[PDB]
RNA sequence: AAACUCCAGUUGACACAAAAUAGACUACGAAAGUGGCUUUAACAUAUCUGAACACACAAUAGCUAAGACCCAAACUGGGAUUAGAUACCCCACUAUGCUUAGCCCUAAACCUCAACAGUUAAAUCAACAAAACUGCUCGCCAGAACACUACGAGCCACAGCUUAAAACUCAAA
C-alpha cells in the first residue's frame, strides 16, 4: 500500500544528510518499496528534547518519504530505521491522501431527548 | 377542486444546514499550525468541542492528529508551541478577567 | 505597546530587560507547597543555589508548617539570603497545592524581590503512578 | 482514467539512477505543511 | 430495596467457610 | 522534563502586581481542570467510583445548563404587572 | 495463493493493462495490497470454477464460497494469532454457518452440492 | 403554496425589502408579493426556464421603478 | 448547547448500555437552591502578622510599633465595615444575578409540566 | 387578565355574569355551603379562555361538568 | 508518635509500570470488556428461534512455573486511638496487580428488564421503577427457612466450582 515516512534526522552538513538520505531510501527499495517523493519540511528545533543513540537532540532534519511497498516491508524498514544513529525518529503512516474524505452536507441539530419518563402525575 | 388549496413539497424557507470552519478541509498532523489552534496556550491541553466549535467529525480527526504529532516529534506536548500565539483565535474561551 | 502575559521566548529578540538583564538571565525562586510544608529555594538562571528556606528551617513544627504563615516566614527567609547576593528580580516556579503556595510568595516580595512571572510546575502525570488508597473518614 | 493518471506519476518517481540527484534536489526545496483556519472558515497560508 | 436476603446469605456463606476451615 | 521551560502554565506580572498574575494563574489552570484534577489525583480513585463521579458530574451539567437555559428564557418575563388590579 | 504478480480485480479488465510500465504493473498488482484484495482474487477464481452463473452473488452457491474463502482467511490468521478468541469465535461461527448453508444445499440442489463440495474440498459430515 | 419557493429564492437575492410591512392593512402588497406577481405573469406567457423567468422579472421592477438592491 | 440525552439511559428500545445513571430523573423543578454562604476566612492577617513583628522585635513595646499598631486597627475597622456592606448588598442582591425568592417566584409562574392535561 | 376588564363589563351590559378572578375552591360543587342551601347555580358557562395562568385547564370546566351545566368555550 | 537522615531542593541522565486534556463525545465488541502512538491481520450468518446432553469464551481475586519491579498493596511488623481496637488513622514491607506458559471458570457477570417481528388504538395503567401492549420462540419460576447446604455425579478444580434435595420448623416470609 501507500505510506508515509515521517523522518526526523539528526542535524548535520548537507554532504552526511544527502548521505543518510539516500541510505534510506535504498532500504526501502531493498525491501520492495516504490519511492514516490521525497519533502523537505526544514531543520527545525524539536517540540522537545530527544534522545537517541546515546546522544541528545534539541534540533533535527524534518523529510518524507512518499512511497509504495508491500505490508510485509514496514515491519522490517521499522527495524531498519532503528539502527540507524543519524535518525532521531522515524515513523511510517499509511499515507493521508489515500483515505478519502467523505462529504458532510453539515450539522445535523439534536433536537432535546422526549419522553424519557412516564408522563404520569408524581 | 381548488387552486387555493396547500400543496405537499418541502419547506421552500429552509436554511442550510450549518458547517463547522473546518468542514471539507483535510486535517493533518503536519500542519502543527492549524492544530495549534485547539490545544491550550498555558498547558497544551485540547480544547472540547464546546470550546472548538468542531463537529463530532472534525473534533475527533484534529484530536487523533494532535496525539499523532505529539508523539511523532512534530508538536510539543505540555504548551502551545509559541510560533502560533499569534495565529486566529477560532476558539470560545478567555483566561484574562 | 500592549502588556503581553505571555514570557518572552528565548533567542528571539524582545526588549523586555530587568536591571539590564533579559527574562533568560533572571533567577529563580522554586517554590515546592506541600501539603505539610513548603519548601523555598532561589537559583540563578546557571543553576547556582543562591538561598534555601523550608517551614521546618524556620522553626515551625509538625502541624504548625503546614500554615500560611509559616511559608511567608520560609519565604522572608529565603529572600533575605538572596537579596545580600544581588538578587532583585526573581522568576517563581511554583510546584504544589499546598497551603504555602501564595504566602510564600508573599514572603518573597516582602522580603525585598520583585516577582517577574509566576510558573505553576504542579507535576500531573498523563497516566504514571497509582497513588495511596483513599481514607475512611 | 486513474491508470492513465498514474501512468504519468510514474515518470517523476525516484530511481537507482536519479536518487543522488533528487537528493540534492529536495535538500535544496522546503515543504511547508502550515496553514491556519479563521473564524470564519478560511485558510491563512504562512509569510514565505 | 433492602439487602435482608442478601444479609441472610452472607452469614450462611461466612459461617460455612469458617465450618470448612476449622474441619 | 524534555520540554522548554517557562513556557507552560507561565504568567507575567504587570507593574508589580504579583496578585492579579497569580489570579490569572489560577483562573488558567482552573479552566483547563488541572486544580481539580490534581486533587483527584492525591488518593486514587477506582475505576467503579470514577464511573460514578463523571456519570454524577454530567447529569448535573445537563439539568444546571437546562435550568439556566429556562432562567434566561422567563427573564423577560420579570418586569412589572402590565395588568395591575385585574 | 494466487501468484504476488496478479493484477487487482479491479485493473484485470481495464483496456491496455498488458502494455503499461512495470512499475505501473507492480502498483496494480497483489504484491501492492492488503491481503483482504488477494482474498477477492481467490473468491473469483473458486466461482468460475465451481458456480454455473460467475456473476450470481446471492445465491446459496457464491455465499458458500465467499464464506469459505473468510473460514480460511480465519485458519491462516489464528495459526499466527493463537491466542486471539475474537477470531478464533468469528472462525468457529463461520464454519457452523457454511455447515448450515451445504444441509441447505444438499436439501435442494444435490448436484450442485457435490460441485461445491469438490471445488472447495470440503467433506460434508453428518452431525452426531 | 407555489409561490413560496419564488419568495425563498427572492429573500436569498434581494433579502428582506426596506419597506415595512403593514400586516394591518389586508390588502398590503410587499415588494416580494409585487416581484411574485410579475414571476407569475410572465410564467403564464410561456416562458418556463426557471433562472431566466427570475432575471426578466427584476427588470421589469426596475423598468417600473422598484428598488432592487441584490444582497451580495 | 446542553449536552445530548439521546440514548443516554438504560431504556426500552436503547440497544447500547446506559451513559448516565442518575439517581434522580433528570426533570427541571419548579425551584433553584438557596444561597449557599460562602465558607469564611480570617482576614487583615497581614497587617496583623506586621504588628506582632513589630513587637516581636521591640519586646512587645507599644511605644515603637504604633505604626504597624495604628495599621491594625484600620484594617478592622475597615473589615468591620464591610461586613455591614456586604451583608446589605447580600440581601439587596446588588451582586446577585437574581435572589432565589425572586427567581423562584418567576418558576412559579411557568411550571414545569412533566405530565399531560 | 389582560381582557379582564373587557369581559366584565360585557356581562354586566348583556345582563350577565362574569368570573374572571382567582377561582376559589368549590365555587360550584361546593355552592350551596359557600352562598347558601336556595343559590341558583349558572344554566350556562362560557369560558373565553379555557386555561387557566399556569396553562392547565380552568378548573371550572371539570367542576361544570360535575354540576352538569353546558360550557361554551373557545 | 513512629519512620528516614548515603536525607531534602535545583539540574541532567534514565521503565517489562500506568495511559492528563480530547470525552459536554456515546463509538467498538457476543458478553466479559475496550479511550497513548504506529503498522499488519481483522470484526460469523442474503429468514428467524434454538444446545444445562456439546463447543468456544468469560472482570477481579486465586493456583503452578520462569522473569520484571516505579508505584500501590491483603497479610505481617511498628506508631497512635480505645474500656478493649485482631479495626477505622500514620509508617514500613510481602503475596498480589505486570510479562510469558498453563490452570481456575466465579461477580450486584445487574442496564436485576431474553431473542426475533410489530403497534401507539382501544381498557393507558396495582405501587414504585425506565409508558402500555401484540405475535412467535427458547430459557426459567411455583410459601418462607433449612440451602450459594447434604449426598450423588462431572471437572487440570482437593479449604474449589457446577448441578442440587429431604427431614425437623413456621403462619407467615
Ligand atoms: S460540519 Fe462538515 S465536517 Fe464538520
Ligand atoms: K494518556
Ligand atoms: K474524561
Ligand atoms: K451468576
Ligand atoms: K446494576
Ligand atoms: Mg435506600
Ligand atoms: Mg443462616
Ligand atoms: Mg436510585
Ligand atoms: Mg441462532
Ligand atoms: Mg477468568
Ligand atoms: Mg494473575
Ligand atoms: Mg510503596
Ligand atoms: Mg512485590
Ligand atoms: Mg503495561
Ligand atoms: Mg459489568
Ligand atoms: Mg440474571
Ligand atoms: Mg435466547
Ligand atoms: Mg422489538
Ligand atoms: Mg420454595
Ligand atoms: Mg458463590
Ligand atoms: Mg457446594
Ligand atoms: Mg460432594
Amino acid at each position: 500500500p501507500r505510506y508515509e515516512l515521517a523522518l526526523i534526522l539528526k542535524a548535520m552538513q548537507r554532504p552526511e544528510t544527502a548521505a543518510t538520505l539516500k541510505r534510506t531510501i535504498e532500504a526501502l527499495m531493498d525491501r520492495g518499496a516504490i519511492v514516490r517523493d521525497l519533502e523537505n519540511l526544514g531543520e527545525r528545533a524539536l517540540p522537545y528534547r530527544i534522545s537517541a543513540h546515546s546522544q541528545q537532540h534539541n534540533r533535527g532534519g524534518y523529510f518524507l518519504v512518499d512511497f509504495y511497498a508491500p505490508t510485509a516491508a514496514v515491519e522490517s524498514m521499522v527495524e531498519h530505521l532503528s539502527r540507524d544513529i543519524d535518525v532521531i525518529r522515524g515513523n511510517i503512516v499509511k499515507h493521508p491522501l489515500t483515505q478519502e474524505l467523505k462529504e458532510c452536507e453539515g450539522i445535523v441539530p439534536v433536537p432535546l431527548a422526549e419522553k424519557l419518563y412516564s408522563t404520569k402525575k408524581r | 377542486s381548488n387552486e387555493d388549496l396547500p400543496i405537499s413539497m418541502e419547506n421552500p424557507y429552509k436554511e442550510p444546514l450549518k458547517k463547522c470552519i473546518l468542514c471539507g478541509k483535510h486535517v493533518d498532523y503536519k500542519n502543527v499550525q492549524l492544530l495549534s489552534q485547539f490545544v491550550s496556550p498555558f498547558t497544551g491541553c485540547i480544547y472540547g468541542r464546546h470550546i472548538t466549535g468542531l463537529c463530532g467529525k472534525k473534533q475527533k480527526e484534529i484530536t487523533k492528529a494532535i496525539k499523532r504529532a505529539q508523539i511523532m516529534g512534530f508538536m510539543p506536548v505540555t504548551y502551545k508551541d509559541p510560533a502560533y500565539l499569534k495565529d486566529p483565535k477560532v476558539c470560545n474561551i478567555r483566561y484574562r478577567e | 505597546t500592549k502588556f503581553s502575559i505571555y514570557p518572552p521566548i528565548p533567542g528571539e529578540e524582545s526588549s523586555l530587560r530587568w536591571a539590564g538583564k533579559k527574562f533568560e538571565e533572571i533567577p529563580i525562586a522554586h517554590i515546592k507547597a506541600s501539603h505539610n510544608n513548603t519548601q523555598i529555594q532561589v537559583v540563578s538562571a546557571s543553576n547556582e543555589p543562591l538561598a534555601f528556606a523550608s517551614c521546618g528551617t524556620e522553626g515551625f513544627r509538625n502541624a504548625k508548617k503546614g500554615t500560611g504563615i509559616a511559608a511567608q516566614t520560609a519565604g522572608i527567609a529565603a529572600a533575605a539570603r538572596a537579596k545580600q547576593k544581588g538578587v532583585i528580580h526573581i522568576r517563581v516556579v511554583v510546584k504544589g497545592l499546598g497551603p504555602g503556595r501564595l504566602s510564600a510568595m508573599h514572603g518573597l516580595i516582602m522580603g525585598g524581590l520583585e516577582v517577574i512571572s509566576i510558573t505553576d510546575n504542579t507535576p500531573i502525570p498523563h497516566x504514571g503512578c497509582r497513588p495511596r488508597k483513599a481514607r475512611k473518614l | 482514467r486513474e491508470v492513465l493518471q498514474l501512468q504519468e506519476e510514474v515518470k517523476n518517481f525516484i530511481t537507482r539512477e536519479n536518487l543522488e540527484a533528487r537528493v540534492e534536489a529536495a535538500l535544496d526545496s522546503r515543504k511547508n505543511y502550515n496553514w491556519a483556519i479563521t473564524r470564519e472558515g478560511l485558510v491563512v497560508r504562512p509569510q514565505r | 430495596k433492602n439487602v435482608l436476603k442478601i444479609r441472610r446469605r452472607k452469614m450462611n456463606h461466612h459461617k460455612y467457610r469458617k465450618l470448612v476451615k476449622k474441619t | 522534563a524534555k520540554h522548554l521551560k517557562f513556557i507552560a502554565r507561565t504568567v507575567m506580572v504587570q507593574e508589580g502586581n504579583v496578585e492579579s498574575a497569580y489570579r490569572t494563574l489560577n483562573r488558567i489552570l482552573t479552566m483547563d481542570g488541572l486544580i481539580e484534577d490534581i486533587k483527584h489525583r492525591r488518593y486514587y480513585e477506582k475505576p467503579c467510583r470514577r464511573r460514578q463521579r463523571e456519570s454524577y458530574e454530567r447529569c448535573r451539567r445537563i439539568y444546571n445548563m437546562e435550568m439556566a437555559r429556562k432562567i434566561n428564557f422567563l427573564m423577560r418575563k420579570n418586569r412589572a404587572d402590565p395588568w395591575q388590579g385585574c | 495463493d494466487p501468484p504476488p504478480s496478479t493484477l487487482l480485480k479491479d485493473y484485470q479488465n481495464v483496456p491496455g493493462i498488458e502494455k503499461v510500465d512495470d512499475v505501473v504493473k507492480r502498483l496494480l498488482s497483489l504484491e501492492m495490497a492488503n491481503k483482504k484484495e488477494m482474498l477477492k482474487i481467490k473468491q473469483e477464481q473458486f466461482m468460475k470454477k465451481i458456480v454455473a452463473n460467475p456473476e450470481d452473488t446471492r445465491s446459496l452457491e457464491a455465499r458458500i464460497i465467499a464464506l469459505s474463502v473468510k473460514i480460511r482467511s480465519y485458519e491462516e490468521h489464528l495459526e499466527k494469532h493463537r491466542k486471539d478468541k475474537a477470531h478464533k469465535r468469528y472462525l468457529l461461527m463461520s464454519i457452523d454457518q457454511r455447515k448450515k448453508m451445504l444441509k441447505n444445499l444438499r436439501n435442494t440442489n444435490y448436484d450442485v452440492f457435490e460441485k461445491i463440495c469438490w471445488g472447495l474440498g470440503i467433506e460434508y459430515t453428518f452431525p452426531p | 403554496y407555489h409561490e413560496d419557493r419564488i419568495r425563498a429564492k427572492f429573500y436569498s437575492v434581494y433579502g428582506s425589502g426596506q419597506r415595512a410591512f403593514d400586516l394591518f392593512n389586508p390588502n398590503f402588497k410587499s415588494t416580494c408579493q409585487r416581484f411574485v406577481e410579475k414571476y407569475t405573469e410572465l410564467q403564464k406567457l410561456g416562458e418556463t426556464d426557471e433562472e431566466k423567468l427570475f432575471v426578466e422579472t427584476g427588470k421589469a421592477l426596475l423598468a417600473e421603478g422598484v428598488i432592487l438592491r441584490r444582497v451580495g | 448547547a446542553t449536552p445530548s440525552l439521546r440514548g443516554r439511559l438504560a431504556r426500552f428500545g436503547n440497544p447500547r448500555k446506559p451513559v448516565l445513571k442518575p439517581n434522580k430523573p433528570l426533570i427541571l423543578a419548579n425551584r433553584v437552591g438557596e444561597r449557599r454562604r460562602e465558607k469564611g476566612e480570617a482576614t487583615c492577617i497581614t497587617e496583623m502578622s506586621v504588628m506582632m513583628a513589630c513587637w516581636k522585635q521591640n519586646e512587645f513595646r507599644d511605644d515603637a510599633c504604633r505604626k504597624e499598631i495604628q495599621g491594625f486597627l484600620d484594617c478592622a475597622a475597615r473589615a468591620q465595615e464591610a461586613r455591614k456592606m456586604r451583608s446589605i448588598q447580600e440581601t439587596l442582591g446588588e451582586s446577585g444575578s437574581l435572589l432565589p425568592n425572586k427567581l423562584n417566584k418567576l418558576l412559579q409562574r411557568f411550571p414545569n409540566k412533566p405530565y399531560l392535561s | 387578565r389582560q381582557f379582564s376588564y373587557l369581559i366584565e363589563n360585557m356581562a354586566r351590559d348583556c345582563g350577565e355574569y362574569a368570573h374572571t378572578r382567582y377561582f376559589r375552591g368549590g365555587m360550584l360543587t361546593n355552592a350551596r355551603l359557600l352562598f347558601g342551601p336556595t343559590v341558583r347555580l349558572p344554566d350556562l358557562i362560557i369560558f373565553l379562555h379555557t386555561l387557566n395562568n399556569i396553562f392547565e385547564p380552568h378548573v371550572a370546566v371539570r367542576d361544570a361538568a360535575k354540576m352538569n351545566i353546558p360550557t361554551v368555550g373557545i
